[PDB]
């Protein structure tokens, strides 16, 4: 009751009635009011990272988060918070970061005290026990042990190793049960005082914010936060920070020479720079951000393109902890990239000392801010979750009155900040990194946390006063005057014909369409999506492997073209499909058919660049190849996908089909994909009808005049099949992940076809052991760290399957899976019926939902429409279905299908076991699948799904 | 490519 | 958010 | 009259029927065939009596009296009992009449010897003549005649016959019309019996007979039993016809004739009269000129007739006449311009026959012809019992004993003379020309005397006859290149250590896959080979099935001329396609199939296109697919139901327009994509090596790979295509509306099951026992039409049982009345005793247990399972095991389930075909989206 705000700065799309306030306790309170919103939310954000781990014991932070969920006081139970909250349509999620701790909910319509009360005492008073740390740390070593091989963490922890090793910055965050648990207690140090001394020494500070997206009004839930976080006592507590950086000189001008497991070659140019997050409102890093990494007509990337080194560059800076920044400047390279390293960092001081000689641009300023407020202006709406967690995540930092002006409005060009972060970039400031497979042999330091391997050659200075020493340009220049910049606001009006679903408005045998103008949100833009079709594009490997080349070729000679657009707010994507190729462009309304009609020109009428081909052939062989080194849960999708479908070829036949694509191979293969075809669309949001049908008229009109399109006959318009397995089976089999140390399994019970009275069947059984699944298998008997079972939806047919990895033996798994099964068959036959309207409320709630973003329908009736299914309204009749259900109806879809002596039993599983490889219910013999293609000779093949 | 977004 | 989670999302 | 002169007999050893030749002394020449292993016996009587030596008032007596001779004996006097005892015991009878010969020949069941021959010998002794003889084989004689009304045959012969000397008796007729025999005589009071008995007791007594029998009995059984019951022949010592002249004397040489066809043909006809070289069978001169002029070769003469594009094909040679003289035709086809240039493409035959005056006689051409035709006279195949004697009987007349067998299959000396005397008969002073076409209309007056065609004489002008003999020189008419592929390797090779009986496996690689059989049973010369080439890009769209239709087109196109030399040495080919992939048949001597077949895959793989070829067959096959709106109704059930019931189809709408598109380059650019990556199987079978049918193999993959750069396919793109699933209620049908042909076809599919064992005899079993009775109140009872046919199907893996009628009807109707006669059976089922289902299984048994009777019949059999991919070699003999263990009510309770009305399986599916006058199926593609897919099955 300290402070209250009387009004903020808020877009004059937005409807939601705002209000911030500050508690007696010092806590900034951000209150969101909302009559239309669905699902309430809150987040709660304490300025804490893993900075503050005692020097003992590593990783205390993340730990606390990990325990904080299970147990308090006035809830003793162990999931009372995850239960309740699953009970509900809502879910709850957190994190640490090494600043700050996010935690964060969402909920159902109005339930927010049974929920937001149980959020709070998280903090009041927590009570851990014996069982949690004793049962925790094993996921916390999954934690650690799913990234030891992950490729974006050991650059990351390299990177925070080889500094000031007296540093805070020179921290772990994570414990790897070794030393979080057999550390501490190889020296008997304890483990949960610890843990109650950092909680009542840090969390219960000031420091933490609060943010909750309320119903109910702005002064009904005001009232409410008011009781209840007034409990947490401010104890004065500082924020930590430190003013000095951790890249002291003895360790700069440095190069070191890094060895991967995944092969990828990169350049890490890396300088320190002071804090400029206090100037939030010139933004001197966004400014030469802007100016480095900025691809187009003569610029730091096209040129590197032009010698052939380099694929492409991200500029920006890195924002590190507070009191201290970083500034970036990283690329991947060629196979003679990694020859000529000196030479691409001398380009790069060439381009700096191009942007030194003319220093500041008024007129890039003025666009940059133009293009800031018009994207703030028709700011799209927000997902609540997530939302509040954002804003609840800056408020720290900001002021009440431009909490949601942040980033997005600015008042000042001082070029005097601009100058001087320009100056601070000098090569006596670098610290190159290079990351290549090829030092295999030569690497003699390694790394204690994460054991990878790398170097010191600091660069003698031959090569600094190489680079400073004279620098006048290559073929350098400043970008142009920006074309793409939108000035059509204004919304159309609604037509006399308006329908709530896309109409069929053109259909030929060449081409169909999709309609709706936009009826609720009001932006002007529009998203545009087209599917062509060939049956070429999947007939053998070859032809599966040219298209992926000449799709990637396109987007390598147009984003030289499109990046302005993509900057305006315009972005396109076109890649491949199994079927044909796809396309979708999206953003604001003005300038679609320029950006569409121009992606059509240059997609028929295409040439090749013979060096950009053969440098995408080799990034796609090193890219294929390196599927053997990625995660074995992902390799259980992988196969399983390969093998319930019709026809599909491995990533072991595609790269040995790659040495025969060639230039004059792959030139007659474009008009041979191009030559017959037919395509499907829909065109959604702010669009009249006359234009949507010249929107097409122009696409089918360029192909026809420049690729001479037939139609495609109406008996080769076809999909893929889905293989039918027997009435009683038990197929398994099992590979051998070759890098990760962890083993993995997936297990498939399929069941039937799309059906409106079959689909709620198995979407509410999997709404009833969603949390028991979690609670039992990850919590109780601690099986690892990813663990997912939920229905799997291909080519119509619905199957009910598990996802999980884990140290132990993967038959171990699937009998413990089965014990899930029957105890979870004993639970439902035991529960009430108050429970049981829950669970079908809870589906209610989170099926009958409408999307926020104008992309979150598109993407609803576009994922439809590539089903050929084209049933709009199965969100309501579906859930009309849903409410008449009983409970014995879901022992009778489970008998038969999901039991272990069901007649109807359908039952696949893959294993993929590591490099080196309660009661349990009695398992009849497997039968094992040594061959995909003789296994898919054998077996019928389900019926396609009828239009609707 | 900024490297915030 | 390279940050751990207390859940896969 | 027993009068015997004989010895033994030079026959080629691989025959073992035992022959004799002699001649008793009435005049008669006797051969006597003994094979106790032949099935059905047989016996023919040849009289060489001259047709010319006829009454010229009465035509055809001699036809007349081979009909008339039939009926009546002294011995049996009754008037079918000849043909009684031929109607109990199978036989047939029937005789010709040439300028020469009377043929009558027959046969009997067993043994009935003594029987037939009672009532044959005595012919000669009591020829009857009675009143109903009389007056059927009148209307039988006018009934032939009416016959050969629309024979084109007969009609041309005669007007070859009769445009001569009109005096010369070269001018009969020889069948005879109703006018002369009944109608002339009976105005002029003549008694036609009293003619006859003239003719048969002077003229047919007297010599010159050629009975032979095909017997079973032994080499004296036969012997006493004819030459006792051939004594009643007399001499009369009647003359041997013979001409010392020719028909054309000079009044109608160097003529043109337009004849009028009723069928729309056009063909053209050069005619040389020749001296008699009967008596030069050493070398045979006019053989000799009918292998030059037909040979088609580098430098051939149908070679430039086809570079130029006026001629389909040609056939020329010495045509026998009558005993004095010869002829020497050429007859050749027609193009539309080809009616044109007439002229022209005559005087490229001068010079050829020219390059023949320059080259003179060839040796070494002799030589070759001798020993081709020495090697296939060695190694014959068979001869049917009835006819072969009544050949044999035809130049018993004309050889000596020792002659009737190596008749004209070998070649003493070389006669050059008689080739430069030919060559100076060949001269267009001598030429005859006679020109058949549609377009001859209203402009022949002059009729022919019997049938009626019209002609004209349209004398030739000198101007074009002196253009052709001066004016006389060569162009790209070269002597044909020896084929000499040296065909002296005929050892057989001795079964080795592999001695199965079914073929082996003895090669699989994921590039190809090959199976091997030495012969055991045959044992002959002889070796048979079969590929199939899988690949991808066959039947993707209708753009790249025609382009593979076409692309086998135009390489047999190309090779034909190549090939047809080799082809005539007894190695003859087929290229063919699958729905699959490319089909290779290679049939012959064992000695030389492996360079010919080298030769194949190196052609097809480097292979080149000719424009206006191109054009040609293009335009062809887009005839041949517009043709298919003028087809049968039944044949357009077939092909909608096979349409539907597969997984994809490409019709033929698609295909015609799809066909248009095909341009040049665009199949020059299909042609490797195509052979670049495929799959290869075999099946090799014959008297050969494992090792050598490896290094054959190794040579076919490796001159593939050494041309186009063969690679592997991959083994999941071997994929078959599947079948629709019904669901197994299902009575689906739709309809398809006829144009031209005003019939209703109708077709109506039931679908059983997969192949497995048990369910080929349930299916088989119940087709066969509903097949004879089908036959018997189908076509007769219930009169639905003639064109009704029912039983399996084998398809794709899938049983199935069909029931093909086409008629005119509503076609509703007649699937109702289908169902009636499916309840007369089903209630004909359970009032079956033991002994019609005995009969049943054991008919079925005897139907299915065969052994083969050539070696492509037995590899016919394999590769028709190899290419199922089924492999299970000996499914005969295990099904006719489980084939005798089936009772009644097994098929009773194969039929409820499965085929009844109220059936719980019952998959049944119709296609009615309408003429030009459940649910519908609209579309096709909508049908088959929801219906599921069958697996395949196992290979054992």
């Amino acid at each position: 009751i300290k402070r209250i705000g009387n009004h903020i700065t808020k877009s004059p799309e937005d409807k939601r009635e705002y209000r911030g306030l500050e508690l007696a306790n010092g806590i900034k309170v951000l209150l969101i009011s909302d009559p239309t919103t669905d699902k309430s939310s809150a987040a709660l954000d304490v300025h804490i990272g893993s900075l503050s781990d005692p020097p003992n014991i590593a990783g205390l932070s993340h730990f606390l988060e990990h325990m904080l969920f299970l147990g308090t006081k006035k809830y003793p139970k162990e999931n009372e918070y995850s239960q309740f909250l699953s009970e509900h349509a809502g879910s709850s999620n957190a994190f640490t970061s090494g600043e700050h701790t996010n935690y964060y909910f969402d909920v159902s319509h109005e339930h927010l005290e049974g929920a937001l009360d149980r959020f709070a005492q998280f903090f009041l008073s927590p009570l851990f026990d014996e069982s949690a740390k004793d049962r925790e740390v094993n996921a916390v070593d999954s934690e650690h042990e799913k990234n030891v091989m992950n490729d974006a963490w050991r650059l990351f922890q390299l990177e925070k190793a080889t500094g000031n090793p007296k540093h805070p910055f020179s921290k772990f965050g994570t414990g790897n049960k070794y030393t979080l648990e057999t550390r501490p207690n190889q020296e008997g140090i304890d483990v949960r005082q610890e843990l109650l001394k950092f909680h009542s020494a840090y969390y219960s500070s000031n420091l933490m914010a609060v943010v909750v997206l309320g119903r109910e009004s702005l002064d009904d839930l005001t009232n409410l936060v008011v009781k209840l976080f007034s409990e947490v006592e401010n104890k004065n507590v500082p924020l930590p920070e430190f003013p000095e950086h951790p890249f002291q000189e003895e360790h700069l001008k440095q190069l070191y020479k890094i060895v991967p497991i995944k092969d990828i070659r990169n350049l890490y140019v890396t300088f320190p720079i002071p804090d400029l997050q206090k100037y939030y409102k010139s933004n001197p890093g966004h400014y030469l951000g802007h100016l480095i990494g900025h691809e187009g007509p003569g610029s730091l990337l096209s040129e590197l393109k032009s010698k052939g080194w380099v694929n492409t560059l991200v500029g920006g800076q890195k924002e590190g902890a507070r009191g201290f920044m970083f500034f970036i400047i990283n690329v991947d390279l060629t196979e003679e990239g990694l020859l000529h390293v000196e030479d691409i960092i001398l380009h790069m001081f060439q381009y700096i000392q191009k942007l030194r000689a003319e220093g500041p641009q008024e007129w890039v300023f003025q666009e940059l801010k133009d293009l800031n407020a018009v994207a703030f202006r028709f700011k799209d709406k927000e997902r609540p979750r997530g939302y509040t967690s954002k804003i609840a995540g800056i408020l720290h930092y900001y002021p009440l009155e431009e909490v949601l002006t942040a980033e997005y409005l600015l008042e000042e060009f001082r070029p005097d900040l601009i100058e001087m972060v320009l100056d601070k970039l000098r090569p006596e400031n670098v610290r190159v990194a290079i990351v290549s497979k090829s030092f295999e042999g030569k690497t003699d330091r390694t790394e204690e946390w994460y054991g990878t391997q790398y170097k010191q050659e600091a660069i003698p200075d031959e090569v600094i006063k190489k680079w400073q020493n004279a620098d006048l340009n290559g073929k350098f220049k400043l970008p142009t005057k920006n074309e793409f910049i939108p000035t059509n606001f204004e919304i159309l009006p609604l037509e006399k014909e308006a329908t709530p679903y896309p109409a069929l408005i053109k259909d030929t045998a060449m081409s169909k369409l999709w309609f709706k103008q936009d009826d609720k949100f009001f932006l002007p833009k529009a998203n545009l999506n087209f599917e062509f079709f060939s049956p070429f594009a999947y007939v053998d490997p070859l032809h599966s492997n040219m298209a992926y080349l000449y799709l990637e070729l396109l987007k390598d000679s147009l984003n030289e073209y499109a990046y302005a657009a993509e900057l305006a707010g315009l972005s396109y994507d076109l890649q491949n499909t199994i079927y044909g190729m796809y396309l979708s462009v999206k953003g604001y309304n003005d300038k679609q058919p320029i950006l569409l009609k121009k992606i059509i020109e240059k997609m028929a009428t295409f040439e090749i660049d013979e060096k950009r081909f053969e440098i995408i052939k080799e990034a796609y062989m090193r890219s294929l190849n390196n599927f053997r080194a990625e995660q074995p849960h992902q390799h259980a999708m992988y196969y399983l996908r390969l093998l319930m479908t019709e026809v599909a070829w491995t990533k072991d036949e595609l790269k040995e089909a790659l040495d025969d694509v060639t230039l004059p191979r792959l030139k007659a293969f474009i008009p041979q994909l191009l030559s017959r075809l037919h395509i499907e669309a829909l065109l959604h949001g702010n669009i009249t009808k006359q234009a949507a049908l010249g929107i097409m008229q122009m696409v089918e009109d360029t192909l026809i005049e420049h690729a001479h399109t037939k139609p495609l006959l109406p008996s080769q318009l076809v999909r893929y099949r889905e293989v039918q397995l027997p009435d009683r089976g038990w197929f398994v089999y099992q590979q051998r992940n070759e890098v990760h140390n962890n083993s993995g399994i997936e297990i498939y019970y399929q069941t039937d076809m799309q059906s409106t009275s079959e689909n709620m069947f198995l979407e509410l059984f999997a709404q009833i052991i969603s949390e028991p699944a979690f609670n039992t298998l990850r919590t109780k008997e601690q099986l690892g760290y990813i663990v997912f079972s939920g229905p799997r939806r291909a080519n119509g047919i619905q199957g009910l399957r598990f996802i999980i990895q884990s140290e132990k033996p993967p038959h171990y798994l699937e009998s413990r899976v089965e014990a899930f099964l029957i105890t979870m068959e004993k639970s439902i036959e035991d529960m009430t019926e108050e429970a049981f309207q829950k669970h079908i409320q809870a589906l209610a709630i989170r099926r009958l939902d409408k999307p926020k973003k104008l992309s979150a329908e598109s993407a609803k009736y576009w994922g439809e429409i590539i089903s050929q299914q084209y049933n709009f309204d199965r969100d309501n009749t579906e859930v009309a279905y849903l409410k008449t259900l009983t409970k014995e109806d879901i022992i009778k879809f489970y008998k038969e299908m999901l039991a272990v002596d069901a007649p109807r039993r359908h039952k696949v599983s893959v294993h993929v076991l590591a490099r080196e490889m309660s009661q349990a219910p009695a398992l009849p013999q497997p039968e094992v699948i040594q061959n995909m293609t003789e296994f898919k000779r054998g077996l019928p093949l389900f019926p396609l799904v009828k239009p609707h | 490519f900024v490297n915030q977004h | 958010c390279i940050c751990s989670l207390y859940q896969l999302e």
